[PDB]
This record gives C-alpha cells, sequence and structure tokens, in this order.
RNA sequence: GGUUCCCUCAACCUGGACGGCAAUCAGGUGUUGAGUGUAAGUGCACAAGGGAGCUUGACUGCGAGACGGACAUGUCGAGCAG
C-alpha cells in the first residue's frame, strides 16, 4: 500500500500553557507536538477543520506532511485528546518518521459477512497491533463471516494482512467470537 | 436488583457530584451505548427497569452490558422522628454517575430497534442521555 | 559428636546361613549376630519347618 | 585406617560406572550422596505424651545416636494438635554412620520383610532424591522382638548430589538397592 | 434507639518540631512520632518512645539512607 | 546437558557472612582518632586493614601474602601472631593509639583471636 | 489478688528498700533476688517480706 | 525484662506407613503477603520476628536542653559518680 501524504500548514507557538491553548482553540487551531528521532520537540498549531477532514477519510493513523514555516516534514498520527463531552480535539501527538522505516502502529478490524441464522456475532477486540513501513499502514483490516456455525473463536491469528506487513500482539487474541442467539429466557437471567 | 455481596463499611457519607468521568466513557463490549450528561445517583431499581425496557423491545436476540453497579449504600432514618440520636439504616443503593460515562450497552444486527429499545430506557433514568455507537 | 548421650556402639560380624560373612559397625553389645537371609540368599536379590513337613509327612 | 564396603565400593567401582553411563564434562559432576534422614512421624503422641518414648528408644538402636523430639509447628482442632508439643523425631546420618546404615538396610533389613516385593523406582523427589516408609519395627536385629510393643515403621529419605531423577536411580541401583522392572 | 459510638482520646500533638535548617541546642527534640516513620541520624539519638532528639548543637538537615528517612545535624562553625 | 538445581555451599557460605558482618557494623565504626580494625579469615591466609569509615581510606594494613609472614615455620595460628604483631608496628607508626576490632563477621576465637591478642601485647590497646 | 504488690527487705541489715508486683500462683515462694541496698552500699540478697 | 551470639518466615509445587487440604521428613520457588501477650494506627526482614547461655539496670544521688500546655497534670533526655 503506498500513500500520499496529506498537506497540512502547521505554525510554530510563540506561547505555550494553558491560557494560550484556550484561545488557540477558541480561534479553530489545535495544538500540536513534533517529536521523535529527531529529538527536540517542536510546538506547532494546526487547522481544526482541515486536521478533522484528514482524520475522517485516511482514519486515524495518517501520514501527514507539515509545512513548519518553509520546511517540509514528514509526520504520523501518535495520539489524540478527545474530549468526553464536546468531542473535540483538544492536541495531537505526532511522530517524525522517513520513508523505509518500520512503525508500530493499531488499525481497526472490521466484521464484514452474514453468518448462521440462529447465531449472534460478538466482537471482543476492536484493534490489533503491526508492524508496517511508514507509508505502508493499511486504513483497515477485515474478517469475514459467512457460513460460520455455532461457537467459533476468530483469532488475531487468522486475520489476512497484506505484504510488508507483521503481527505484533500474541497470535491468540479472540477478536470476533460467534455464538448461539441468546433466547428471551436467556436475556432475563443476565444481569439481574 | 444488584447488591453488593458484602461492604466493609455500612454508613458512608454521599458521594460527590463534581467533575467529569475519567474512565468509562467509550463503547467497549457492544455496538451501541448510553452515555450521560448530568450527575445523578443511578438506584439498583431504576437500572432494573431500564434493562428490562431493552429486553422487552428487541424479544430475542442480542446482549446487554450494564457498566454501572450499585454499590454506594444511603441511610434513611426511621419516620416522623426528631433530629438525633445516631445516623439511619440503610435502604437503597445507589451509583454515583457523572457527565461522559457510560451506562448501558447493547448488540443487535439492525439499528432501527436498537436505538429505538435503547430510547425506552433514557425515559426510566432520573438524568439526560443520548445515544452512542463504537465509531469516532 | 557429644560424648555421654549416644548409644554404645561396637563393630561387628554378620554371618549368614549361606557361608557369607561381613564386618560392620552396629550396636549390638555382642560384636557379632546372625542372620538367616542376606544379599546373596534373597531370591528376589538373585531372581532365583512347615514346608520340610510338606516333604517329611507326604515327600 | 578403616572404610565402610559400601564406601569403599563406591570410591573405584560405582564412580567409573557413572562416569561411562552419561560422560560428563568435570569429576564434579559425579553424583554421590548427602545425608540419610529417618523419620517417625507419630502424631498420636498428642494423646498421650509417653507414646514418644517409644520411637526415641528405637531409632537410636536402629540408627546409632539419638534423635530429636519434634515439636509441632501449629496448633490443628481437628487433630486436637496444640503447638509446643511432641509430635515426631528425626535422625540424620552423615560420614561412616551414613555407609553403615545403608549396609545394614540394603543387605540386612529388606529382605526380612515378609512378601517382599522391591522398591518401586517412581518414588524419586523431582531431582535426584528417593524416599519411601516401612509399616514396622521388625525387620532390623539392633531392636529385639521381646521388648517390642505395638508395630512402627519409619520414613527413610536418602539425599544425593544427583541433577534430576535419571543420575538417581543409577547411582542408588550401583548401590544395589532392589528396583522392580518399571 | 441511640448510637454505640462517641469515644475517643486526646489529641497526641506529633509531628516535626524542628524543619529542616534550623539551629537547635543539645538534648533538644525535633520529632514525636509513634513508629520510626523517620530515623536518627548522625548526631541523633531515639528516646524511649521513639522520639528524636539532638545529641549536639547544630543545624537540623533531613536526608536519606537506602531508603530509609534519616535526621541529622550539621555542625554550623564558630565566627 | 547440565543444570545446577539448588544453591551451592561457598554460595551460602558468602551471603551468611556478610548478612552478620552488617549486622556487627551497626554498632563498631572508624574514626580517624580511633580506626576499624576490619580481618579477612580464609582457610588459606589471614588479612588486615585499619579503616577510617569517614573517608572510606585505609590507614595501615598487613596480610600473610607477604614473605616475611610465609618464612614461618609453624601452623596457621603461628602465621596469625606474626601478623599481629606486624599491625602494631604500622598502626603506631602512623600515629594510632587506640582502635576497635571488627571480627569481620567471623567467630572470636582461634586465629581470630589469636591475632587481636598478638596485638594487644604489642601495644594497641582495644 | 493474682498479682499482690511485695516488699523486698535486704538480708543483711534488714531494710525495706524495693517494692513491686508478683503473680502469686505462678511464683508461690518468696521471691528471693539481688538488688542494690543503700544503707549497706553494695549489692545484697533481698527477699520478700 | 537486661546483655551476648545465631537464624529467616507465610504460601505454593514435587516425593513420602498409617495420614486425608492441613500433623512430622525431604528438595525447589518464595523480599515479606507470616509474626509481633492484648483494639487500631505508625513501624519492624538491617529485624522490634524465631532459638539458646549467663543474669536482675523492673537500681541509689543527680540531671544540661527540650515537647505539651488556662492552671494542676503529662512526656523525652545526652551525660557525671556509686
Ligand atoms: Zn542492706
Amino acid at each position: 500500500t503506498a500513500n500520499i501524504p496529506n498537506k497540512l500548514t502547521a505554525n510554530v507557538r510563540t506561547r505555550t500553557g494553558k491560557g494560550a491553548s484556550r484561545q488557540a482553540r477558541r480561534d479553530g487551531k489545535v495544538p500540536a507536538v513534533l517529536y521523535g528521532h529527531g529529538t527536540d520537540p517542536q510546538h506547532l498549531e494546526l487547522n481544526a477543520r482541515d486536521f478533522a477532514a484528514v482524520l475522517r477519510s485516511h482514519g486515524t493513523n495518517a501520514i501527514l506532511t507539515l509545512d513548519i514555516e518553509g520546511t517540509e516534514q514528514l509526520a504520523l498520527t501518535k495520539a489524540l485528546d478527545v474530549h468526553p463531552i464536546r468531542r473535540n480535539i483538544q492536541h495531537a501527538d505526532l511522530l517524525v518518521v522517513q520513508r523505509g522505516e518500520k512503525v508500530t502502529v493499531e488499525v481497526t478490524v472490521l466484521v464484514e459477512g452474514d453468518a448462521t441464522p440462529g447465531t449472534l456475532v460478538t466482537q471482543d477486540a476492536n484493534t490489533i497491533e503491526i508492524e508496517a513501513e511508514a507509508l505502508s499502514i493499511p486504513e483497515q483490516l477485515t474478517v469475514s463471516v459467512e457460513g460460520v456455525e455455532a461457537g467459533t473463536q476468530i483469532t488475531a491469528g487468522q486475520i489476512s494482512l497484506p505484504e510488508g506487513v507483521n503481527l505484533i500482539s500474541d497470535p491468540e487474541l479472540l477478536v470476533v467470537n460467534v455464538v448461539e442467539a441468546p433466547s428471551a429466557e436467556a436475556l432475563e437471567e443476565e444481569g439481574a | 436488583m444488584l447488591i453488593p455481596r458484602k461492604v466493609k463499611h455500612r454508613k458512608q457519607h454521599h458521594p460527590e457530584q463534581r467533575g467529569i468521568a475519567s474512565g468509562g466513557t467509550s463503547v467497549s463490549f457492544g455496538d451501541y451505548g448510553i452515555q450521560a450528561l448530568e450527575h445523578a445517583y443511578i438506584t439498583n431499581r431504576q437500572i432494573e427497569s431500564a434493562r428490562i425496557a431493552i429486553n422487552r423491545h428487541i424479544k430475542r436476540g442480542g446482549k446487554v452490558w450494564i457498566n454501572i453497579f450499585p454499590d454506594r449504600p444511603l441511610t434513611k432514618k426511621p419516620a416522623e422522628t426528631r433530629m438525633g440520636s445516631g445516623k439511619g439504616s440503610p435502604e437503597w443503593w445507589v451509583a454515583n454517575v457523572k457527565p461522559g460515562r457510560v451506562l448501558f450497552e447493547l448488540s443487535y444486527p439492525d439499528e432501527k430497534t436498537a436505538r429505538d429499545a435503547l430510547t425506552r430506557a433514557i425515559h426510566k433514568l432520573p438524568i439526560k442521555a443520548r445515544i452512542v455507537t463504537r465509531e469516532e | 559428636m557429644k560424648t555421654g548421650i549416644h548409644p554404645e556402639y561396637v563393630d561387628t560380624t554378620v554371618q549368614c546361613g549361606c557361608g557369607h560373612s561381613f564386618t560392620t559397625r552396629s550396636t549390638k553389645q555382642s560384636g557379632t549376630i546372625v542372620v538367616e537371609v542376606c544379599s546373596q540368599c534373597h531370591p528376589f536379590y538373585t531372581g532365583k519347618g512347615r514346608v520340610a513337613r510338606f516333604e517329611k509327612r507326604y515327600g | 585406617k578403616a572404610l565402610p564396603r559400601l564406601k569403599q565400593r563406591y570410591r573405584e567401582e560405582i564412580r567409573e560406572a557413572l562416569q561411562q553411563e552419561f560422560n560428563y564434562a568435570n569429576v564434579m559432576q559425579i553424583p554421590g550422596v548427602v545425608k540419610v534422614v529417618v523419620n517417625m512421624g507419630v502424631g498420636d503422641a498428642a494423646r498421650d505424651a509417653k507414646l514418644i518414648n517409644g520411637a526415641i528408644n528405637d531409632l537410636a538402636l536402629i540408627t546409632g545416636q539419638k534423635p530429636e523430639v519434634r515439636r509441632a509447628r501449629k496448633s490443628i482442632a481437628q487433630f486436637k494438635l496444640r503447638e509446643g508439643m511432641p509430635i515426631g523425631a528425626r535422625v540424620t546420618l552423615r560420614g561412616d554412620r551414613m555407609w553403615e546404615f545403608l549396609d545394614r538396610l540394603i543387605s540386612i533389613a529388606l529382605p526380612r520383610i515378609r512378601d517382599f516385593r522391591g522398591l518401586s523406582p517412581k518414588q524419586f523427589d523431582g531431582t535426584g532424591n528417593y524416599t519411601f516408609g516401612l509399616n514396622e519395627q521388625s525387620m532390623f536385629h539392633e531392636i529385639d522382638v521381646d521388648s517390642i510393643d505395638r508395630p512402627r515403621g519409619m520414613d527413610i529419605t536418602v539425599v544425593t548430589t544427583a541433577t534430576n531423577d535419571a543420575e538417581g536411580r543409577a547411582l542408588l541401583r550401583a548401590l544395589g538397592f532392589p528396583f522392580k522392572e518399571n | 434507639s441511640s448510637s454505640r459510638n462517641g469515644r475517643d482520646s486526646a489529641a497526641q500533638r506529633l509531628g516535626v518540631k524542628r524543619f529542616g535548617g534550623q539551629v537547635v541546642k543539645a538534648g533538644e527534640i525535633l520529632v514525636r512520632q509513634r513508629g520510626t516513620h523517620f530515623h536518627p541520624g548522625v548526631n541523633v539519638g531515639r528516646g524511649g518512645d521513639d522520639t528524636l532528639f539532638a545529641l549536639a548543637p547544630g543545624a537540623v538537615e533531613f536526608g536519606a539512607k537506602r531508603g530509609r528517612k534519616t535526621v541529622n545535624i550539621v555542625p554550623v562553625a564558630r565566627p | 546437558a547440565h543444570k545446577p538445581v539448588g544453591q551451592n555451599i561457598s554460595e551460602v557460605r558468602r551471603n551468611a557472612r556478610l548478612r552478620r558482618h552488617a549486622r556487627l557494623r551497626k554498632k563498631v565504626a572508624g574514626t580517624a582518632e580511633v580506626p576499624r580494625l576490619v580481618v579477612n579469615r580464609s582457610a588459606r591466609h589471614i588479612h588486615v586493614q585499619l579503616v577510617n569509615d569517614l573517608n572510606g581510606t585505609t590507614l595501615a594494613a598487613a596480610s600473610s601474602i607477604e614473605a616475611d609472614v610465609r618464612a614461618i615455620d609453624g601452623d596457621k595460628k603461628a602465621h596469625s601472631v606474626r601478623v599481629g604483631q606486624l599491625i602494631a608496628e604500622r598502626a603506631k607508626a602512623a600515629g594510632v593509639e587506640t582502635v576497635v576490632f571488627d571480627r569481620g563477621g567471623y567467630t572470636y576465637g582461634g586465629r581470630i583471636a589469636a591475632l587481636a591478642d598478638a596485638a594487644r601485647e604489642a601495644g594497641l590497646k582495644f | 489478688d493474682v498479682r499482690p504488690k511485695i516488699t523486698l527487705a535486704c538480708e543483711v541489715c534488714k531494710h525495706r528498700n524495693y517494692i513491686t508486683k508478683k503473680n502469686r500462683r505462678n511464683d508461690p515462694d518468696r521471691l528471693e533476688i539481688k538488688k542494690f541496698c543503700p544503707n549497706c552500699g553494695t549489692h545484697q540478697p533481698h527477699k520478700e517480706s
């Protein structure tokens, strides 16, 4: 997988703190940090509406290309600070990367397909860890439940991975659990 | 009704109702959830009344999770007595809920029935709440 | 080894009915003792009056 | 200027046999015996203290030295056992006196067992140590049948330098233990 | 009905009496405590009830020695 | 292959001695005026030192490794007496009059006591 | 009284110097002990009265 | 109680005549989860916990300097001599 990096304009902050971050967010901006093997963090500011557009389509682990006052940089989204209620982006950790480098990333797994009609599909693990190239991170991973019968454990070792992607988490994670659909009598005894 | 087997201290101070929730603000088990928006003590009777409303609506299939447990007791002194002479005996068990906390969860094949079943349960709770999903 | 608390110990001699003899130290005061079965006598090791009456009266 | 025949036999016969069978890298790895401990856990002496006197006297005759008098380190209601009372005895044997006791047990004591069928080779302890029990005290010539009062057995254990069970049997077999073919 | 509680004991006024940097005499009480939350150091002794008192004049200094909190007395120098 | 199961007697002996030597040092300590006399005893030799614990520096030292001590025709106890006399000569030369005996975590008696009694009549008092 | 108060008197001068408590079921006999006697000026055997 | 010296538990695994979840024996892992006369708290593995030998300081005349305090009470104390 080859991903064209997303271009985003970044400005170096002049004032940091909690009084300056609140004012920055009031102007449609998000504070950010750019650490990595550069080993000297840079305090940046990003457009709030432009950053959210990149995350909406290309996933949470989006590769970026920051224009830090005329200098091009390849960066990867490492973490996000989201308000529980207002559902904002209060911060963003950015990690510097270079082409041909391996990073450890959690990607999401999706469950597609319709199983036997007398079954209920329950997904235990939301995401699994991989180790792929910097510009070759899959946007999402998929599994298929088509004709799966009764009680089966679909494990993290049976997820079909693209080339150049290696599983990091142990191959015994119960990712998808397919079980018999509960009856009406089995509902009334759960949580009493 | 949910009741702890035992507690070290049977008479306790009231739980504080300040701040927002630190943990438990995301849907982990099911596909849909109910997220609180106000502070309240959710009694163990409103949880039973709210998870039977979900059971009736979805009938047979699906699974329901209750992420809050009524651990902390509240007392009530005998009726028609003056103030003083001790502290009342415990009578009901509550759960301290802060805004952002996710209370219930549900897994069901189709969406229209799932969101209707969870709405039937928000009307039994003494607070405002909203339906949230696993997606971002 | 403390002096006045241990049982009096004697160099002994073991004799068996098969002619096998030993020389060991034991607590037997006599300094000798006879055994009717030893390592060489026993069938389990070697793999090989009531019963004498079976061959006496009946034969 | 005297050696027990088991120690005499071990020095030049048993040691060389073990070297060829396992092919050690140094002569300091050759397995050997460390001590022999003889135990009689009465347990019924909690009902009458005079019971412990029988075990004390017998072990001095069988082994050749005075025992201890072990005391319970816990009070247990179901056994009516209170902490601090005699519950058993113990004798440890090292040096020469171990070699004679191992000699008399193998040569003399074991064959006198009525319906003797040897000792199981699975009684080993994890890392090359052996233990077994007896149901009586009548298999020893040092004790006399005239002065017996009631049956009472021992619990014989041998501690060896052997690393695991494989060398434990080899050292004991070459000593002449009657192990069943299992 | 009534309450079976309602007892308590007098406050014992424990704590640290001389803080770091204070100049003290000899025999002056530094810390009153139940156990050895603080351990005696140099020129400091332990009382019968685990009180810490100064064995020589100087200035108090709190330190640590192998994970143990200690109280030491340093000899301020004569003019 | 081979893999030892328990603890050797040398490993048990080493940690047990340092266990009961640190117990000793909770009382005795060295000062410039009253230095600490530390003794190390082995199956072959015996060593002594005169340590000042404020600086952690050694004032004087004698040992049985020296050629003069090796010339003695006696037994091990005879070597201790020679070493005990050689530490009172060097300590008093350095200007030391009183010391404290740190027996090193060994039982007092035999080679340790013979060294101390030889250094007591030679001038060092403790 | 299980633990009554007892007085220890010097053997020599018979002066009553010390007072203490002992269990009269565990120690049915008169307590014998060596304590300092101010009158004699030295440590002397003391006995219960 | 004073002093001198020595030691490390509880739990679990494995092997053992009565004997079992649990008595006494043996080997291994085990850093404090055991124990501290007596409630709780602060401490104690450096042991204040476990064992042994001798013993009476469970003294006489005193006490620099302090803690705490309406007052009367209460508490700690290096050091000097017998
Ligand atoms: Zn007198």
